[PDB]
């Protein structure tokens, strides 16, 4: 056998050359184009080649395959057989077996006048099953900038009626203008004329061509892709008979209680028809003596108390203030905080962002009609040319800002981050105007003719939203849209308001200034914040009535809170003013003791300031929110104690022989155990709630506890002496409630029928509270921490309403992986031979789910790109032979050879030291138009290299995006599921211990990691606080466990009802809600203690009599003192400006106050009358 | 109907009207496998003994030659020899054949005289439509 028609000497026109006729044997390869034989069709390279082929024939094939390569090279499985067809058809070694020339003529040589017979025409025997398997397996490849078939662009007609026989017919016809001579295809499946066609092996979309080349994608082939995945959504509600299954367990329990209750009462009606005294008694006497002493030594007492106030409050010189949100909301040693510490160290901190959500309200959508063919494509309002020019104008102006800080000027470019610098230094702006490179000329220039545009800006936009990594539009315009900074701009990052793929329908425009974030540096951060400030001012003053802008900055949240923090000190001052007003008229009844109420207010403020100053000495920094929420509480408690004491005196009649001190010592000795109980119970409650792991609540809890304690001490010590002095003083001229409680309230409340109803109702309300308990929210809106008139609220609305992508995720594979071995690469490898459970694939599957996991997009892994880059076929890498230096893809090609030898073994992955050997050059590669993206703009950060010891690779990450996250529930779910994915990979890797592990990092993880344990944190915190109250109570009241247990049960009821009110007003259970509850459980005692004390220390006859006597006596003091005063304070706070106060402090305090009032003044009377300890 | 056209340089004639039938909307959509009739109202600026009709179709900015059955305008309603300053309107009719694609395009029309100067030159964009 042998080949015919060797060489190409004739010429038709332009470059078309007719192959010369030669029917001799095939002339082996000239040894010159071994590379061509390898790249064009290696099926022939097993060296004795004896191939009929020619290097100029190979290079003219290669030259003709330019555009078909561009379109059909997307799915190698197809373009492989097409190449298999041309190479064999041209210079296969058995060329005589499937070919027969028909038309040939002499070819006169203008060099020698020697006639060579060109091959004008011949027949080519093609199997039927070959053209059918080729067209049918490659016919699904879609075209770029459209969802059509690439055959629509290669048939010369719609890919809808290009028969499989017709397209090849069109390809072989010289009528197109490309075929140098027409070839008559013969589709015979059997040898005819002794001539049998040939069809070498073929591969379908259900198979890969090479053990390193992946099969065609289901984007371009319909048969490879079957049913999508879906997770099972479990609600896991019990729902006993249709409803919450708690609405019922409770209603059932309540009915049982109500039946056993009216079933005991009604039945009863039918039937009718040294061990304890040794520690307290010494306390009353001691306190009387010390009060008498202090009343006769006022100078010394007041002097020592002022000395104390000053010595402690002079520490205010060291007052810090903490404003960095991380410090506020994150425990210094939390798992998420440690992960952030490790990530900030190896890859540098996450960058800053200045967003801009532009919108065009005054415009309607318009239609774009592609000139050659196709369906109508609608464009959103903001994609108007006029609106695009104005937005470009705004962006170019936003770029000019160079705010000056510390007599130095920082430009926007200087602060932004440029991945590939100092080669390219422009900086990252992620706007759809980067597709046109922020150039009016590039945006305006049209590629059309009269009364039509051939190509246009919309068309250009259409091509690269499809393929954002091109270096030219390559479609009748030939202009790149990679971006001035260098690196793709993904369309889902720059648009919003479209429908799930139709970037044509985009309604909003997204724009971003990423700014470098610095690790242990403050001058640069100060400089960045000064620039962001100027950015905000400019954007705030920019008018442009055609646009509705939503903007934001990295330092804007802190500014909003520092902005709101200071516009309500006027609220605390008004609160204090109203408290003093009430105190002046209520303190006893010129019968006014106002000089002393003012003294009490000053003592209280003294206690607050003293607490701040002592802790400043200690080193606790101020949060400025506490410095604002602390005074109200401390005022409440201090005023509550002052009234108790003053009123027992006002209601006291002087015995037979007491000057003044004797009476006051007697009154203080009879009142101090109770006041002391209330103060100690509250101090301990606060301090113990100061055990949680959160610096804001931790620090606040400490501050408040210490302030309350110091306030109690100073108040008992400074005020009893001053009260003695005033009492000498008030008289020389220089109750109506008690009547009510005794006269109509105590008797009424204690009737025999109203009492069972009250107890039933209160246990029912508690039953309801326990029923609706597990429906309480978890988390903070993140939108309510801002004032109402703020632009950040509008920005949050805009985000939730338009954005389609969320915060970036980094899946940091910790240090310790190999990366230089087949298996070490297979465990991570997002590819062919590496496991099917590999890291990148697992993250890909998670992103394929997308709701049972809130991870929206593919990993965009760097190692897959590195391998694609290093493949010999790409040929991007090229080193010098003697210097071992990286030859750029644009280079004179003097003597630099391919990195990997171009053989069957060299195609494989670089497993040994070559891996590392070529990796640095990859990370140093730039975006060459002939090569591609290169690996420097995207992975320099993502890859760590450790010098020496085999040059082992450092920690690396694979960053993916979250889904649009709108609510706290959404953030917590995202955290949980990222941890789940990381946990799976960590478990599957099977480490011989725990030397290292994968973990995900996102920006909000530090702020939202507490809600993975807040429930057990709250449980522990409340249980311990209540046990502490119990113990303190069972100790101080003597040892009568019955009174203490009763008080504890009442306070537990108060807390449960607090949770019910929480659910009812839509307050969430975060660490602020939790701190306020642990505090309320300590403030409730303030109520429940006096009454119970008045009951215990009583010597009347019946239980009912003791309860009523206690009610009259102490509740006359308790209703006017604690309740009304707290209520006035809260009603003043009800008009807030920070939202956080007005929601949580106001609602929680109103609830806590009114609940304690009702409980104390009503349910305690009755419950005590029923089950109080006899004596 | 009189259709909008772009004059590519009528030097040896003056177009008075261009009437294409049937063409109700412009660009006039011409369904495949269907014959259309052209009327071309023009004022001649020169005297030409002969007349050769020329048709050029431009796709994607590139001109394509289209041969017509008849190359002379005198057997299409033109009285040869052409006398100066007389106004004559050329009437044609041509059938749209099948196999043609459903495009949009620009018809280019020239009329060369004896000296090879176009008596009229106009261009008009028409889109090949389907069944519809
Ligand atoms: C979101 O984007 C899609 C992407 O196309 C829009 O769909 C298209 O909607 C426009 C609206 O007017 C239609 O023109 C497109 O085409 C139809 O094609 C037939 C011929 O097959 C024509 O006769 C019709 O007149 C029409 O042009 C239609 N095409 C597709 C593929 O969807 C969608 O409208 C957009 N969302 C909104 C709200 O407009
Ligand atoms: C950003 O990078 C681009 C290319 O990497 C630089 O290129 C040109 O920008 C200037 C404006 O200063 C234009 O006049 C040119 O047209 C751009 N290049 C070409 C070939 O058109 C650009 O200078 C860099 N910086 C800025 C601010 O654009
Ligand atoms: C078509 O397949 C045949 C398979 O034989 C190829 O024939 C050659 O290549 C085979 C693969 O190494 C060898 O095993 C055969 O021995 C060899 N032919 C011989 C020596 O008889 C043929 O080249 C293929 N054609 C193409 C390029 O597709
Ligand atoms: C997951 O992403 C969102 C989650 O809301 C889904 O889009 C939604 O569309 C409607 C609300 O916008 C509702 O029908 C649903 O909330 C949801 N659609 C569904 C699940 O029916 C989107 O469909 C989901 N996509 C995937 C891949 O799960
Ligand atoms: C106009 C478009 C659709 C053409 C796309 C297919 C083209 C690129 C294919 C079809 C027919 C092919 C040609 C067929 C004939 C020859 C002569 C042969 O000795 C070398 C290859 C060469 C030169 C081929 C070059 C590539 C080719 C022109
Ligand atoms: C209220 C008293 C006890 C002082 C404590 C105030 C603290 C805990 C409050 C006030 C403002 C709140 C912040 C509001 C905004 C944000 C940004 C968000 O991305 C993380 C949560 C975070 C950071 C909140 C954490 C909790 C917060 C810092
Ligand atoms: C009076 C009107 C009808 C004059 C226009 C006549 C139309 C039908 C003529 C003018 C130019 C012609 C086109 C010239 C070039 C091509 C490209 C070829 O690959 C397919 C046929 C096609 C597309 C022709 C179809 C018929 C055609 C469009
Ligand atoms: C028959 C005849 O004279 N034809 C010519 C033609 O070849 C030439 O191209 C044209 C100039 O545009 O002038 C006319
Ligand atoms: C080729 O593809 C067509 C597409 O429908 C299919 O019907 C036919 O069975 C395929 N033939 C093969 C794969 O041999
Ligand atoms: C902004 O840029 C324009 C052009 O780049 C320049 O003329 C101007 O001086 C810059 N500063 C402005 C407008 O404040
Ligand atoms: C910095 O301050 C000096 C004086 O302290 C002043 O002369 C100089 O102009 C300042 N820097 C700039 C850039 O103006
Ligand atoms: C895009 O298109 C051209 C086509 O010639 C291609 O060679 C190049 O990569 C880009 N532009 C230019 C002008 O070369
Ligand atoms: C809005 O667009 C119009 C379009 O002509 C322009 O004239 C105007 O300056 C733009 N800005 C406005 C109206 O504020
Ligand atoms: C996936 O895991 C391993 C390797 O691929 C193998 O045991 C298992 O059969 C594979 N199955 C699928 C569906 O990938
Ligand atoms: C590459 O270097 C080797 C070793 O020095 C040498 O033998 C070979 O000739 C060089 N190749 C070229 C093309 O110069
Ligand atoms: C390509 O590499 C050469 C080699 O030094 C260098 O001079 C040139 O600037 C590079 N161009 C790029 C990376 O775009
Ligand atoms: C984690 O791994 C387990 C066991 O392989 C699997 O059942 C679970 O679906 C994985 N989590 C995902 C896929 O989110």
């Amino acid at each position: 056998q042998s080949c015919v028609w060797y060489g190409e000497c004739g010429i038709a026109y332009g470059d078309k050359r007719y192959n010369c006729e030669y029917s001799g044997p095939p002339k082996p390869l000239p040894k010159d184009g071994y590379d061509l034989v390898q790249e064009l069709c290696p099926g022939f390279f097993f060296g004795n080649v004896s191939l009929c082929c020619d290097v100029r024939q190979l290079q003219t094939l290669k030259d003709n395959l330019q555009l078909p390569l561009q379109f059909l090279s997307r799915c190698p499985s197809c373009f492989y057989n097409l190449l298999n067809l041309f190479c064999e058809l041209t210079c296969s070694p058995r060329q005589s077996q499937f070919l027969n020339v028909t038309a040939t003529e002499d070819y006169v040589d203008p060099v020698t006048n020697q006639t060579k017979t060109n091959v004008k025409e011949l027949q080519y025997y093609v199997g039927q099953s070959f053209a059918n398997a080729m067209y049918n397996a490659c016919r699904d490849v879609e075209a770029p900038s459209s969802n059509d078939k690439a055959l629509g662009l290669l048939c010369g007609k719609d890919a809808d009626a290009c028969n499989a026989t017709n397209w090849i017919e069109y390809m072989f016809n010289k009528d197109n203008g490309q075929a140098p001579f027409t070839i008559t295809p013969v589709f015979s499946d059997f040898p005819v004329h002794g001539m049998e066609p040939m069809n070498n092996a073929t591969k379908g979309c259900d198979e890969s061509v090479d053990e390193v080349t992946a099969p065609c994608s289901c984007q371009d082939c319909s048969i490879v892709c079957g049913p999508k995945p879906q997770p099972p959504p479990p609600p896991a509600p019990w729902t006993i008979l249709g409803l919450d299954a708690m609405y019922v367990i409770m209603w059932i329990t309540y009915m049982a209680f109500l039946l056993v209750f009216f079933g005991a009462f009604f039945a009863v009606w039918c039937y009718r028809k040294p061990v304890s005294a040794a520690f307290e008694g010494c306390l009353r006497r001691l306190f009387t003596r010390w009060g008498s002493f202090c009343v006769r030594n006022p100078g010394c007492v007041i002097f020592f108390s002022l000395v104390f106030i000053t010595a402690c409050s002079s520490g205010l010189v060291f007052v810090r203030v903490t404003t960095n949100p991380v410090d506020l909301w994150s425990a210094p040693s939390s798992q998420a905080r440690l992960e952030k510490e490790y990530f900030d160290q190896h890859f540098g901190p996450f960058f800053r962002t200045e967003q801009l959500i532009i919108r065009a309200p005054l415009t309607d959508k318009h239609i774009y009609q592609p000139y050659p063919s196709g369906a109508d494509v609608p464009f959103g309002p903001p994609l108007d040319i006029q609106i695009l020019h104005q937005v470009l104008d705004l962006q170019i102006a936003i770029e000019n800002i160079t705010a000056s800080y510390d007599n130095e000027t920082v430009t926007l470019q200087d602060i932004c981050l440029a991945p590939l610098s100092p080669y390219n230094t422009n900086c990252t702006i992620l706007s759809v105007l980067n597709y046109f490179q922020n150039s009016h000329s590039v945006l305006d220039h049209k590629k059309g003719d009269d009364f039509f545009v051939y190509a246009d800006y919309h068309t250009h936009f259409l091509y690269c939203v499809r393929a954002p990594a091109s270096l030219n539009d390559t479609s009748l315009l030939h202009d790149p849209c990679l971006g001035t900074f260098g690196g793709p701009v993904f369309p889902w990052l720059v648009l919003g308001g479209y429908d799930d793929q139709n970037y044509n329908n985009a309604t909003a425009l997204v724009i971003t200034f990423p700014v470098n974030n610095y690790y242990n540096d403050t001058e640069k951060l100060q400089r960045a914040q000064a620039w962001e400030k100027e950015f905000i001012n400019f954007v705030k003053n920019y008018k442009n009535p055609n646009l509705t802008i939503s903007f934001t900055a990295e330092r804007s949240i802190e500014d909003e809170l520092n902005r709101e923090s200071d516009s309500d000190v006027f609220t605390v001052v008004i609160s204090y003013a109203i408290m003093f007003l009430y105190i002046s008229l209520a303190l006893g009844h010129v019968d006014s003791k106002v000089s002393l109420g003012i003294a009490g207010i000053l003592i209280v403020l003294s206690s607050v300031a003293c607490s701040l100053g002592v802790f400043s000495y200690i080193g606790l920094p101020l949060t400025l929110i506490v410095i604002e929420v602390i005074p109200f509480l401390v005022l409440a408690v201090g005023v509550d104690n002052i009234f108790i004491l003053v009123q027992a005196y006002q209601r006291d009649e002087r015995l037979q022989g007491e000057t003044l001190d004797q009476q006051l010592g007697r009154v203080l000795g009879e009142v101090a155990p109770s006041m002391f109980l209330s103060s100690f119970s509250e101090t301990v409650a606060f301090f113990l709630g100061a055990l949680s792991v959160m610096p804001a609540v931790h620090t606040f809890s400490l501050f408040a506890g210490l302030a309350v304690f110091i306030d109690f001490l100073l108040q008992i010590t400074c005020f009893v002496s001053l009260l003695g002095l005033d009492i000498k003083r008030q008289e020389k001229n220089r109750s109506c409630l008690f009547r009510f409680f005794k006269n109509s309230y105590s008797p009424l409340l204690l009737k025999d029928w109203m009492r069972p109803i009250v107890i039933a109702i209160f246990v029912g309300v508690l039953s309801f509270s326990i029923a609706v308990l597990n429906k309480v929210d978890i988390g903070l809106d993140q939108s309510l921490s801002m004032p109402d008139d703020s632009y950040m609220v509008d920005y949050f609305k805009s985000i939730s309403q338009y954005l389609h992508a969320g915060p970036p995720v980094y899946f940091v594979l910790e240090e310790g992986h190999d990366y230089t071995s087949s298996k070490g690469q297979n465990m991570v490898c997002g590819g062919m031979g590496c496991n099917n459970d590999s890291l990148v694939q697992q993250i890909f599957n998670a992103a394929q789910l997308d709701n049972y996991t809130r991870i929206g997009f593919a990993p965009s892994s760097w190692i897959d790109d590195y391998f694609d880059w290093v493949k010999p076929q790409s040929s991007c890498c090229r080193v010098d032979n003697i210097t071992d230096q990286f030859c750029n893809a644009s280079v004179v090609d003097p003597a630099c050879v391919r990195c990997r030898p171009l053989t069957p073994e060299g195609k494989q992955r670089p497993q040994g030291g070559d891996f590392m050997r070529f990796l640095p050059m990859f990370l140093s590669d730039n975006p060459n138009p002939k090569c591609g993206k290169g690996g420097h703009a995207a992975y320099s950060s993502a890859v760590n290299i450790l010098l020496g010891h085999g040059t082992r690779v450092g920690a690396t990450y694979f960053m993916t995006y979250h889904t649009v996250l709108q609510t706290s529930a959404d953030f917590i779910d995202a955290l949980k599921k990222a941890r789940l994915i990381a946990s799976n990979v960590t478990e599957t890797m099977g480490i011989n211990g725990s030397a290292y592990r994968v973990f995900p990092y996102s920006v909000f993880y530090v702020f939202y990691e507490q809600y993975l344990t807040i429930i057990d944190d709250t449980i522990f915190n409340l249980g311990v606080s209540l046990g502490a109250i119990f113990l303190v109570t069972m100790v101080l009241l003597g040892c009568e466990l019955w009174s203490a247990v009763i008080m504890c049960a009442t306070i537990a009821m108060v807390l449960v009802n607090m949770f019910g009110v929480m659910w009812l007003w839509g307050i969430s259970l975060n660490a602020v809600s939790l701190v306020n509850l642990v505090m309320s459980c300590g403030i409730s005692v303030e109520f429940c203690s006096h009454i119970t004390r008045a009951f215990t220390v009583s010597m009347k006859g019946s239980r009912v009599e003791r309860a009523e006597e206690a009610l009259a006596h102490m509740g006359s003091s308790v209703f006017s003192g604690i309740t009304l005063t707290k209520f006035g304070g809260i009603v003043v706070l009800a008009f807030a400006k920070s939202q956080i106060f007005q929601i949580f402090y106001f609602r929680m305090y109103l609830a806590m106050v009114l609940l304690g009032a009702t409980h104390g003044l009503i349910f305690l009377p009755v419950l005590l009358s029923y089950i109080g300890p006899s004596v | 109907e009189p259709v909008q056209f772009k004059d590519c340089g009528s030097v040896d004639g003056v177009i008075k009207e261009v009437n294409v039938s049937p063409c109700p909307t412009q660009p006039c959509q011409l369904s495949k496998g269907q014959s259309y009739s052209v009327n071309v109202t023009f004022t001649s600026n020169i005297q030409s003994k002969s007349s050769k009709a020329v048709v050029h179709g431009i796709l994607m900015g590139v001109p394509v030659p289209f041969p017509i059955p008849e190359p002379d305008g005198c057997k299409s309603g033109i009285n040869c020899p052409i006398q100066k300053d007389k106004t004559y309107s050329y009437l044609n009719k041509l059938p749209v054949k099948s196999e043609y694609p459903s495009i949009k395009l620009v018809v280019e029309w020239q009329l060369q005289d004896d000296k090879n100067q176009s008596l009229f030159c106009w261009e008009i964009p028409v889109q090949i439509v389907s069944h519809l």
